[PDB]
């Protein structure tokens, strides 16, 4: 019944600055110190800094002092984390977490994705795999050329979902991502199934439907 | 800065008389906030400071059914402590008991305690860890063997780590206009000439909120600790405090002396320089 | 700052096996207080993390009865008795004791299974994509376990390397196995020039690499 | 805040 | 066992003003047992108007009152507090000097 909503992903230019909010309820809001914790697509959790409103208190870990402010609103329950001088290496999911008596992180946020590219919004573009040269037949899409995250991938427009694999995107030096979706089929039935995969890029609102077929 | 919240309790036997009297108090820091009078027509607990009035009804049933509650076990522990020592039931004999926590500059918490004494003397008190007890003699070994059965340190430790500090929190931002502020010591310096060629030389701090303070008279950049005339700090009656230190110097010296004075409220220490 | 080291990093088991992830800090992390405030959290990829031990050993409210913490000064261990299946997840433990407060590197738990050799596949670049100029070869990996597999481009018998990218799956609910896809991404002009194209691929469940290749045509 | 109870001596 | 005498000090809230309203304290500290009488007296005569703090105690258990009351000083008035516990033969009496 305790409640931490925080706002939605932004997508940022180097040298920015960004301001993602972090709304309480459900508790006495001015009494527990609110943490802000960040992770980097790399693997590990890293903590940020902390605040108590109503003294409006703030500690920051060094690693980030001189680049986040922390700040606070009582009236409206809602607690702000301010990046600035955005370099590549700030790209993350960034939380705020309310901490217990304990000194205990006990309640999290649902999270914020932050991303720092220098790259312009394009939709991608759609190939086919197409099923070259065992008993079981592979064929699927490469979903290349794209910002930013995320595509969406269905087949059939969700009437195929066994032997699907929609694999995570990566970062290309040329700053856009690149995906491909790939399900495994019978060799009987290249020649009786139409097979079409359904691409959704919704920052650019493309909408690609692209039959691959034997070769 | 540091913050605290302690309660009180004081239990005298009257014999003859009646009932024992009971009075408890609540303090933030320096500033009182509760008092209970078993003597007083009332008979509940009572605001003593205007930022615990915006609490609701619900809170002064609760604290008054609490504050009747601890009595009622004083009024036990009367007779108890009493057949412990084998004391005839004609004198007449005190309890306290005093517990609270302290949180540092963030408001986490830093120490509990709970302490208890029987005619002014070390009785029982919980150690620094909150989970064992200081037994003074034997009267006290007993009593300690039975809150170790019964896991009274548990309960305690439930409260200073958590309900105390939850609502030393609470208080201390419902009162943030006072509490949360610091008065710092309006100071001032009089001379008064008392033989021919000696002169009373005193340091003044008026008006400062919290009570902690230091005054030091100095001889040539030396602490002049041991002719020094220093009053037990004294309350105003409006909140803040009041202290003065005196020193008796040489007269045609008096440039050679300087008051210091530290506290939270000030920026820098001072010195006030006879000039 | 006080470094969190917690070992294994990666551990496979199955449900109903009793798991230990030990957690080891470069220094003592007690407080004045005298209270050591480590705490451990779960986090399952995607999601936010879960509050699961506090104070070394106290279970968070609502958490079941099968975690549980314990140690003291520079070592501590979370035991999770007779696994469950939503507990497969990533553990860290953390620390808040000192300045900086600071996470350990993490612990993923993942399930166990038996063997299982990658069924390999390579994809030829797109004529609709050889109009862009450049070309993409997408050699696939498909349901194996364990995680750990290598592949190697060979473009005419040459090994290629820095212009190549790959990424995997989660491990699959269902089957627990996991695959992988690995993209050489080369000009127009540079794929023109040459007629043989090849992945190799090496896994603990086969006994030679595996070599799936095309010639251009 | 008062504890809710105190044990007896 | 030990019992411990009060340690008086009687001051004004304000520095002192002729004419000027004011508050007459006298703070007992330091006594044990707590049963203590205070009077303030108006030229040997005490006054009624008299009100205290709440009965409360330092670290070493030693109880601790404010006796005080409104008055405005004048020259020819001279007050003091009269104190009685059970560890004085007599009732002490401490006179207001007042630079101090």
């Amino acid at each position: 019944q305790v409640q931490l909503v925080q706002s939605g992903a932004e997508v940022k230019k180097p040298g920015s600055s960004v301001k993602v909010s972090c709304k309480a309820s459900g508790y006495t809001f001015t009494s527990y110190h609110i943490h802000w914790v960040r992770q980097a697509p790399g693997q590990g959790l890293e903590w940020i800094g902390w605040i108590y409103p109503g003294n409006v208190n703030t500690e920051y870990n060094e690693k980030f002092k001189g680049k986040a402010t922390i700040t606070a609103d009582e009236s409206t329950n809602t607690a702000y984390m301010e990046l600035s001088s955005l370099r590549s290496e700030d790209t993350a999911v960034y939380y705020c977490a309310r901490e217990e008596i304990t000194y205990a992180m006990d309640y999290w946020g649902q999270g914020t994705l932050v991303t720092v590219s220098s790259a312009s919004t394009k939709g991608p573009s759609v190939f086919p795999l197409a099923p070259s040269s065992g008993g079981t037949a592979a064929l699927g899409c490469l979903v290349k050329d794209y910002f930013p995250e995320p595509v969406t991938v269905s087949w059939n427009s969700g009437a195929l979902t066994s032997g699907v694999h929609t694999f995570p995107a990566v970062l290309q030096s040329s700053g856009l991502y690149s995906l491909s979706s790939v399900v495994t089929v019978p060799s009987s039935s290249l020649g009786t199934q139409t097979y079409i995969c359904n691409v959704n890029h919704k920052p650019s609102n493309t909408k690609v439907d692209k039959k691959v077929e034997p070769k | 800065g540091s913050h605290s919240m302690r309660y009180f309790f004081t239990s005298v036997s009257r014999p003859g008389r009646g009932e024992p009297r009971f009075i408890a108090v609540g303090y933030v820091d320096d500033t009182q906030f509760v008092r209970f009078d078993s003597d007083a027509a009332s008979q509940r607990m009572e605001p003593r400071a205007p930022w615990i009035e915006q609490e609701g009804p619900e809170y002064w049933d609760g604290e008054t059914r609490k504050v009747k509650a601890h009595s009622q076990t004083h009024r036990v522990d009367l007779g108890t402590l009493r057949g412990y020592y084998n004391q005839s039931e004609a004198g007449s004999h005190t309890v306290q008991r005093m517990y609270g926590c302290d949180v540092g500059s963030d408001w986490r918490f830093l120490r509990g305690y709970h302490q208890y004494a029987y005619d002014g003397k070390d009785y029982i008190a919980l150690k620094e860890d909150l989970r064992s007890w200081t037994a003074a003699d034997m009267a006290a070994q007993t009593t300690k063997h039975k809150w170790e059965a019964a896991h009274v340190a548990e309960q305690l430790r439930a409260y200073l780590e958590g309900t105390c500090v939850e609502w030393l929190r609470r208080y201390l931002e419902n009162g943030k206009e006072t509490l949360q502020r610091t008065d710092a010591p309006k100071t001032h310096m009089t001379h008064h000439a008392v033989s021919d060629h000696e002169a009373t030389l005193r340091c003044w701090a008026l008006s400062f909120y919290p009570a902690e303070i230091t005054l030091t008279w100095q001889r040539d950049g030396e602490d002049q600790t041991q002719d020094t005339e220093l009053v037990e700090t004294r309350p105003a009656g409006d909140g803040t405090f009041q202290k003065w230190a005196a020193v008796v110097v040489p007269s045609g010296q008096e440039q050679r002396y300087t008051c210091h004075v530290q506290h939270e409220g000030l920026p820098k220490p001072l010195t006030l320089r006879w000039e | 700052d006080i470094q969190m080291t917690q070992s294994p990093s990666t551990l496979s088991a199955s449900v109903g096996d009793r798991v230990t992830i030990t957690c080891r800090s470069s220094q003592s992390i007690v407080h004045s207080n005298g209270n050591t405030y480590l705490e451990w959290y779960q986090q399952k990829p995607g999601k936010a993390p879960k509050l699961l031990i506090y104070k070394v050993s106290n279970r968070f409210s609502g958490v079941p009865a099968r975690f549980s913490g314990s140690g003291s000064g520079t070592e501590f261990t979370l035991t999770i008795s007779s696994l469950q299946p939503d507990d497969f997840a990533t553990y860290y433990c953390f620390q808040g004791s000192h300045v900086p407060r600071t996470f350990g590197q993490g612990t993923k738990v993942e399930v166990k299974r038996t063997v299982a050799a990658p069924s390999v596949f390579i994809f030829p670049p797109s004529d609709e994509q050889l109009k862009s100029g450049t070309a993409s070869v997408v050699c696939l990996l498909n349901n194996f376990y364990p995680r750990e597999a290598k592949v190697q481009w060979k473009v005419d018998n040459a090994l290629q390397s820095g212009n190549s990218q790959e990424s995997v799956t989660e491990q699959d609910s269902k089957d627990s196995t996991y695959s992988l896809s690995s993209t050489l991404t080369l000009s127009k002009a540079d794929y023109e020039k040459h007629k043989v194209y090849a992945c190799e691929v090496t896994h603990q469940g086969l006994s030679s690499p595996v070599t799936k290749s095309f010639n251009r045509g | 805040s008062l504890l809710m109870w105190i044990t007896q001596v | 066992m030990i019992q411990r005498t009060p340690k008086i000090q009687v001051y004004s809230r304000h520095p002192a003003e002729n004419g000027k309203s004011n508050f007459l304290n006298c703070y007992v500290s330091g006594f044990h047992p707590s049963d203590i009488e205070v009077d303030l007296l108006k030229n040997g005569e005490r006054i009624e108007k008299v009100e205290h703090s709440d009965l409360s105690f330092s670290k070493d258990w030693s109880f601790y009152l404010l006796y005080y009351t409104e008055f405005t000083p004048t020259e020819k008035d001279e007050y003091a507090c009269r104190v009685n516990h059970v560890t004085l033969s007599q009732p002490k009496i401490v006179k207001w000097d007042r630079d101090m």
